[PDB]
């Protein structure tokens, strides 16, 4: 369930 | 059947350009997105920029000015193309894709790299030598003495990659000429000398030069 | 820009035994309650390979023995057993902002039991004495460890300053080093001269052993 990196477009 | 090449130049002088191609298959580039990273030699891993499946492109902030990133997904090709090169950008550069698509800005799948040199110096095929076995049946030492090219790397096999046990192709040196040399050594029984032949291959991808050399002893 | 320290710069372990590997960053690489921390093995002439993603995650196909733990800034990669195959650098990264920053990596030699050095010696190809320069090469195979001391000698005469050492990386099958000293003289001095002498000072060896030949012999 670990959300994609912070640093990633969102 | 996931895989990654980079291809580029080998030498750029410096103030010019450089573009590097990575070519990928086993996976679509609308899917998953690709880094490049890259290694000075002796040195550690620089983060330079990333394309994403969608096409939204990040650069390391330090090189923004200086960097280009750009894809085709109809070819399977991803771009690099630096401007303004000095010597201290000197590295392999690497194309890695985003770790299983998951978006963690992490890497899986590799290239096995492209090595680039920044200087003015003109490219230069090396010498290849014979290192002969003495007059030792126990354990015989034999290689080849890889001399004067410029830049970095070249590539050592044995018997078109059929010997690989007991091979050891040394580090290169930087000599006073300003010029590589390394030797590639191979560790063989005494009795294998009179019956079986030993060719060493050696490759340098900067001068387009491959070089197979045969290393037999005596005829004094 | 977040920095990640890594410590120590090298490492020795010995088989059997626990490798631990230190990663400080200058700030939190934590979001959401998981850790965006990354563990990689670089080997010679390959890539670097993931083991450990998110802080404590184990990649598949990677042994057991390998394990990451830690979070917010202090975090660990652990091996027990340590094995010969390990003999590699191992870098952190994190991606809690940008830009993706790595440490400058922590080198892990393999120690093993002392094991001394296969010397043998190399004359001037006929070849490379036509173009005018002469390379007389020394080799020190799989020994162990990798303080090794190399002396030329031409006609009894210590020489220095005319000579280059290089060493290979750590062996994955063994845990042996490699040696290449290459001694270069111009044609002249060569020709000038008659007995050309390699000797090797090792912890593995009693005493320092010779190797040499005569400008000539077979």
């Amino acid at each position: 369930q670990a959300p994609a990196s912070p640093a990633a477009p969102a | 059947e996931v895989k990654l090449q980079e291809s580029g130049p080998g030498l750029v002088a410096p103030s010019q350009s450089l573009s590097i191609t990575c070519t990928v298959s086993g996976f679509s580039l609308t899917g998953y997105g690709v880094n490049w990273v890259r290694q000075p030699p002796g040195k550690g891993l620089e983060w330079l920029g990333m394309i994403w499946g969608d096409g939204i492109t990040d650069y390391n902030s330090a090189l923004k000015s200086r960097l280009s990133i750009s894809k085709d997904n109809s070819k399977s090709q991803v771009f690099l193309k630096m401007n303004s090169l000095q010597t201290d950008d000197t590295a392999r550069y690497y194309c890695a894709r985003d770790y299983y698509g998951r978006r963690y800005y992490a890497m899986d799948y590799w290239g096995q790299g492209t090595s680039v040199t920044v200087s003015s110096a003109s490219t230069k095929g090396p010498s290849v030598f014979p290192l002969a076995p003495s007059s030792k049946g126990g354990t015989a030492a034999l290689g080849c003495l890889v001399k004067d090219y410029f830049p970095e790397p070249v590539t050592v096999s044995w018997n078109s990659g059929a010997l690989t046990s007991g091979v050891h192709t040394f580090p290169a040196v930087l000599q006073s000429s300003g010029l590589y040399s390394l030797s590639s050594v191979v560790t063989v029984p005494s009795s294998s000398l009179g019956t079986q032949t030993y060719i060493c291959n050696v490759n340098h991808k900067p001068s387009n030069t491959k070089v197979d050399k045969k290393v037999e002893p005596k005829s004094c | 820009d977040i920095e990640l320290t890594q410590s120590p710069a090298s490492l020795a372990v010995s088989l059997g035994q626990r490798a631990t590997i230190s990663c400080r960053a200058s700030k939190s690489v934590s979001s959401s309650g998981y850790n965006y921390m990354f563990w990689y093995q670089q080997k010679p002439g390959q890539p670097p390979k993931l083991l450990i993603y998110l802080a404590s995650n184990l990649e598949s196909g990677v042994p057991d023995r390998f394990w990451g733990s830690g979070s917010g800034t202090d975090f660990t990669l652990n091996i027990h057993p340590v094995e010969e195959e390990d003999a590699a650098t191992y870098y952190c990264q994190h991606s809690r902002e940008l830009p993706l920053t790595f440490g400058a990596g922590t080198k892990l030699e393999i120690k093993r039991t002392v094991a001394a050095p296969s010397v043998f010696i190399f004359p001037p190809s006929d070849e490379q004495l036509k173009s005018g320069t002469a390379s007389v090469v020394c080799l020190l195979n799989n020994f162990y460890p990798r303080e090794a001391k190399v002396q030329w000698k031409v006609d009894n005469a210590l020489q220095s300053g005319n000579s280059q050492e290089s060493v290979t990386e750590q062996d994955s099958k063994d845990s042996t080093y490699s040696l290449s000293s290459t001694l270069t003289l111009s044609k002249a001095d060569y020709e000038k001269h008659k007995v050309y002498a390699c000797e090797v000072t090792h912890q593995g060896l009693s005493s320092p052993v010779t190797k040499s030949f005569n400008r000539g012999e077979c």
